[PDB]
């Protein structure tokens, strides 16, 4: 029917799905637009990650212009990997 | 017609696996097992949900309660015109036959049946519940 | 187990048997009516008391009754 | 045979055809280093029965609650001999008629 | 609730609950001794009436004592 | 000649609020589930 | 297209469970095999003390942080720990009476493992085994809550 036993490999690990995921999304994620004044969406909150890593135990402020960077960065990072994994065209496309 | 036994090596219809199958009424008390012989492959409906494909030839299923076997029996009988038979199986290797248990399904009258639970009076010829009072237990007057 | 009783006003029209979803009713030979049949309830341990037999009976006040009684694991219809 | 080409319901092999499997139950020994068997089975020897620990919880429950009554005076917020240190609503009773 | 919503709905709900507790790992080690079923048709009427009467009485007693003793008391 | 002591609510209240319900419910629960031989 | 992940349990589409990467994924399966409630080869007393040690130590916390004695310093820990020990006591009582009600009659018939072989029945599921498990739970839980107090009093940057 569907199957008779659960296959113990279901995520077929193709090793260059993740490296192309974040490597092929972050090398164009740090270009530099007019929009930020010459900064990236990977270096402008590198400043932030290190910045509130300085004063360590203080959890950063709940309105601090970098939660936006965290959320909008992962909103694309996860998407590019989840569309990379459907780059298993081994039998479909 | 004698009382037939089943042959437990018949294949089963193709089905994906529902939630609604056998729970532990089967492990301790009983579960029911149905059998029929098909003529051509066809899609029918399980009385739990989903659709299954019956095989060309003998088939075999298993169910929890009896109304499921009767539902599948009515559906296989009035829609596809087949002859199913379902058994009762106890969880130690005991097999009881039922439906028809007379050869003929119980609408066409088969000579050689003994009528039980069969009062022989008009419905309004029952005694009052004051005259059956103070017996071993609760009694309806039409139970005497 | 419940109590299912067939009375003599039965005309033997087989409606109760086709309405029973549990196969506790069957038609036996009889010599009291035109159809020469009469219903009977040989297996009231499988009855759950749904009362479709009462709904299917044509003759007024019915020729079949289902008296409710002590429930069991089969008369409750429990599948688990 | 049960585990075959869709041949289910093996009559003599009931513990497969029924749905009685141990899903996650392994069984092997030596989960623990050995002498905790000693230190804990020689420790739970007293209360290892139905009446024993059931008596123990009675003994401890009584000896905790009854002493909570008269040595749970660690302020209990209000009641226990900390009391109303102001004459709270003695004469304040009614709104139109005072009534004490 | 016991008045408006009659039984069988709860029977089906309780049955899915039975499935959930039966197939949950690490909590399929504790079973019922007597199978859980929904309240019967006659009983739920009595229970609903009990709640109706008790709530009715407590509400009116509270209002009566509080109002009369708040003004004159 | 009869007077209960000053510490009497402190002891008798949680007794009848927590202990007697506990013994009652445990005993009754063992009684309910007993199998007849 | 000739690829499927979700399967019925051990073939057999007519048992009401179906296998998913939630239930039958390998790392999840080995994880829940290694928990103390599924080991079957150890004596139930020892499982009792392991489970009790875990649950008491976790149960102590919320009474400490959120109990009615949480702002008064240096005694907020005492009342919490004591209340948690009380809860563990009541859990032990519940285990005892469950043993008195559940295993009071005959056991079941048969058991096999998933990759079929006839494994024997777990000795936790008899009256003696369950009572021993309850005693182990009491010991472990009280030891755990006492350790929670101990751990509060000597710990580098507890707050
Ligand atoms: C290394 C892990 C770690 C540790 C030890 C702490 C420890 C602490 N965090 Mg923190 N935190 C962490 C990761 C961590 N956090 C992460 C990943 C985030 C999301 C980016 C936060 C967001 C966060 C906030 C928003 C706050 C804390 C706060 C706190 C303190 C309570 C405590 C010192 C609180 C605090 O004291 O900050 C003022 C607080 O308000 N944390
Ligand atoms: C990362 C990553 C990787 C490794 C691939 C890889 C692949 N994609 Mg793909 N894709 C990605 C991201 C990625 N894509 C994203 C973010 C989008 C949007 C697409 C949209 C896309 C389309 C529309 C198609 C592919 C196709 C393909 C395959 C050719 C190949 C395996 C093509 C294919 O399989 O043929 C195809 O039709 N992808
Ligand atoms: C959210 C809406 C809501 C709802 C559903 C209720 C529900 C209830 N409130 Mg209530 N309450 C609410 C908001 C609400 N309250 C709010 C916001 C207030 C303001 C603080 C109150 C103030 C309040 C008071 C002061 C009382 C209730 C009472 C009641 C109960 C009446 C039940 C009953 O059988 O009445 C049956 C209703 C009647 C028998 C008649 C109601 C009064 C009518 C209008 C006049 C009396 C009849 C008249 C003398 C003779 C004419 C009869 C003729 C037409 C045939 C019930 C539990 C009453 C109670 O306890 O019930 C006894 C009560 O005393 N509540
Ligand atoms: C039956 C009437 C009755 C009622 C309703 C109450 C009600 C109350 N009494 Mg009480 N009391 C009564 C008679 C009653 N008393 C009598 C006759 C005596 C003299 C022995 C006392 C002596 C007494 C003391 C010394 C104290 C109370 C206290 C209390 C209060 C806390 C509850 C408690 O711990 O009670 C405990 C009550 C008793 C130990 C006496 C009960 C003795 C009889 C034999 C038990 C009756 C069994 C009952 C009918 C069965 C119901 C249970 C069943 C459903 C399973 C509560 C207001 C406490 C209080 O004042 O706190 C402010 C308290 O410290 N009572
Ligand atoms: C949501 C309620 C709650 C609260 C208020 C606390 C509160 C606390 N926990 Mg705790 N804990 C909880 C739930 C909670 N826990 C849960 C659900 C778990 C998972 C089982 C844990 C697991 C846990 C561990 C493992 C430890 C704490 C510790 C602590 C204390 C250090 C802070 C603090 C009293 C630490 C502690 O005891 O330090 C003294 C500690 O070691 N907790
Ligand atoms: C259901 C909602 C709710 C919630 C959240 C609370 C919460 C609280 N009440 Mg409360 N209360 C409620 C309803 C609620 N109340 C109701 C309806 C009443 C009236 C009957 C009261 C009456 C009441 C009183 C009279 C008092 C409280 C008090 C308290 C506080 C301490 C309670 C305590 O010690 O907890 C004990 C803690 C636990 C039982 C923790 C268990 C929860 C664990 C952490 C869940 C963890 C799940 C985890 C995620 C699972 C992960 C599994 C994974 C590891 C595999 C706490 C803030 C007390 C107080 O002083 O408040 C400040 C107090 O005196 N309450
Ligand atoms: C008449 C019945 C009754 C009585 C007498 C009490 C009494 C109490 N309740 Mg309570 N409660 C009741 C019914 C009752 N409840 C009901 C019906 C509910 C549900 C609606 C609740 C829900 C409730 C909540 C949610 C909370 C209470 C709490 C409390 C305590 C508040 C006292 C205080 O300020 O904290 C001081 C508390 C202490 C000093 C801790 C004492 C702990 C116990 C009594 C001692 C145990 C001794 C030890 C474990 C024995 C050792 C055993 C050995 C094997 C090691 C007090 C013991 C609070 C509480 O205790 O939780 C923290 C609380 O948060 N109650
Ligand atoms: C807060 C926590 C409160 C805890 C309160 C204690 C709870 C005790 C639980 C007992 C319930 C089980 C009932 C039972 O069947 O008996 C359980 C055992 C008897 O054991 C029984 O034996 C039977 C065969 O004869 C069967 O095997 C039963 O299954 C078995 O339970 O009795 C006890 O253990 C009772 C011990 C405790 C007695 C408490 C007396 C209370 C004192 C009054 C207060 C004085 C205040 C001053
Ligand atoms: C935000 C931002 C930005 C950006 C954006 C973007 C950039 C977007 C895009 C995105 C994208 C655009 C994505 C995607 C990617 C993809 C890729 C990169 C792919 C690749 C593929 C491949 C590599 C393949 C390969 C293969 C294989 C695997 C096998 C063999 C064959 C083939 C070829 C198929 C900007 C700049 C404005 C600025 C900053 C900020
Ligand atoms: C894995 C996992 C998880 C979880 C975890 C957890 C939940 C943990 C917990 C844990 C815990 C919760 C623990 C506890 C512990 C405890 C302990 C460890 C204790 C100890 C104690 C002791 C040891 C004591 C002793 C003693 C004393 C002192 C007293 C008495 C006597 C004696 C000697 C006994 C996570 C989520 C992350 C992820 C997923 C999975
Ligand atoms: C909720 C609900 C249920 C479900 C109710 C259930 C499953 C029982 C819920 C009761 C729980 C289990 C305990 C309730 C707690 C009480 C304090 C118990 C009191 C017991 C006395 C002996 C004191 C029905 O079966 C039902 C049937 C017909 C009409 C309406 C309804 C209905 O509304
Ligand atoms: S009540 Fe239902 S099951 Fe019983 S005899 Fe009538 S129709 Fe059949
Ligand atoms: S339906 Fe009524 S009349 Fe008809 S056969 Fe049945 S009992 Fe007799």
């Amino acid at each position: 029917a569907s199957n008779k036993s659960f296959p113990r490999d279901w995520v077929k690990t193709d090793p260059l799905v993740p490296v192309l995921g974040f490597a092929g999304w972050t090398i164009p994620a740090n270009i530099g637009v007019s929009a930020f004044g010459g900064q990236s969406l990977f270096g402008l909150f590198t400043q932030s990650i290190g910045e509130n890593l300085a004063h360590f135990p203080t959890g950063p402020a709940l309105d601090d212009k970098f939660w936006l960077y965290l959320i909008t960065y992962h909103l694309g990072l996860f998407l590019t990997i989840t569309l990379g994994q459907i780059g298993v065209q081994g039998r479909k496309q | 017609w004698t009382v037939p036994t089943l042959n437990p090596d018949t294949p089963s219809p193709i089905f994906g696996g529902s939630t609604g199958g056998l729970l532990r009424k089967a492990q301790t008390e009983e579960f029911y097992v149905i059998t029929w012989e098909a003529k051509k492959e066809q899609i029918f409906e399980m009385p739990t949900g989903g659709a299954a494909i019956m095989r060309q030839g003998p088939n075999l299923l298993k169910f929890g309660k009896k109304e499921q076997c009767l539902a599948l029996t009515t559906q296989l009988r009035n829609k596809f015109k087949l002859t199913p038979c379902f058994y009762r199986v106890f969880p130690d290797g005991k097999v009881q036959y039922l439906h028809p248990a007379d050869g003929v399904y119980p609408e066409k009258v088969n000579a050689g049946r003994v009528g039980a639970n069969q009062n022989m009076r008009r419905i309004g010829q029952n005694v009052n519940p004051i005259k059956v009072k103070f017996s071993g237990r609760m009694m309806s007057p039409a139970e005497i | 187990a419940h109590i299912v009783k067939i009375y003599d006003t039965c005309i033997g029209c087989t409606q109760c048997v086709r309405a029973c979803p549990l196969d506790v009713l069957e038609m036996v030979p009889w010599d009291g009516c035109k159809a020469s049949q009469m219903a009977s309830a040989p297996r009231t341990e499988d009855c759950v008391g749904c009362k479709r037999c009462e709904t299917a009976c044509p003759t007024d006040f019915l020729s079949v009754r289902v008296y409710l009684g002590s429930e069991s694991t089969r008369s409750m219809g429990l599948s688990y | 045979k049960y585990g075959e080409n869709s041949r289910y319901f093996d009559l003599q092999d009931m513990e497969n055809t029924t749905g009685s499997w141990d899903m996650y139950g392994v069984d092997e020994k030596k989960r623990y280093p050995d002498n905790q068997a000693k230190f804990f089975t020689q420790a739970t020897d007293i209360i290892s029965r139905r009446e024993s620990l059931r008596a123990l919880v009675a003994l401890s429950g009584i000896a905790a609650i009854v002493t909570y009554g008269l040595k749970g005076a660690k302020d209990a917020d209000l009641p226990i001999t900390k009391g109303p240190q102001t004459t709270g609503e003695n004469g304040k009773g009614g709104s139109v008629r005072s009534r004490l | 609730m016991f008045l408006i919503s009659w039984r069988g709905y709860w029977q089906e709900l309780i049955e899915t609950l039975v499935w959930a507790h039966e197939k949950t790992p690490l909590a399929n080690l504790v079973y019922w001794k007597d199978k859980p079923v929904a309240l019967s048709i006659v009983q739920a009427r009595l229970v609903g009436l009990a709640h109706f009467s008790v709530g009715y009485i407590f509400t009116y007693a509270a209002f009566l004592i509080a109002s009369t003793s708040g003004r004159f008391g | 000649p009869f007077v209960p002591p000053s510490w009497a609510p402190s002891v008798f209240v949680p007794l009848t609020g927590l202990v007697l319900p506990a013994i009652a419910m445990a005993t009754l629960f063992v009684y309910i589930e007993k199998e007849a031989p | 297209k000739k690829a499927q992940v979700i399967s019925p349990v051990n073939g057999d589409p007519f048992v009401g469970m179906l296998e998913t990467p939630v239930t039958s994924a390998p790392i999840v399966a080995t994880y829940l095999s290694n928990l103390p409630a599924y080991r079957t080869g150890v004596a139930p007393v020892l499982r009792g003390v392991e489970i009790g040690l875990a649950h008491g130590f976790l149960l102590a916390g919320p009474f400490i942080k959120l109990g009615p004695l949480r702002n008064v310093p240096e005694t907020a820990e005492i009342a919490g720990s004591l209340s948690a020990a009380g809860l563990v006591l009541i859990l032990a009582l519940c285990l005892s009476i469950y043993g008195s009600a559940q295993f009071q009659s005959t056991p079941s018939i048969g058991v096999k493992t998933l990759s079929g072989r006839s494994v024997a029945r777990d000795p936790l599921f008899s009256a003696d085994g369950w009572s021993e498990f309850a005693a182990g739970f009491l010991v472990g839980g009280e030891a755990g809550v006492a350790w929670a107090y101990v751990c509060t009093q000597i710990l580098p940057y507890y707050s």
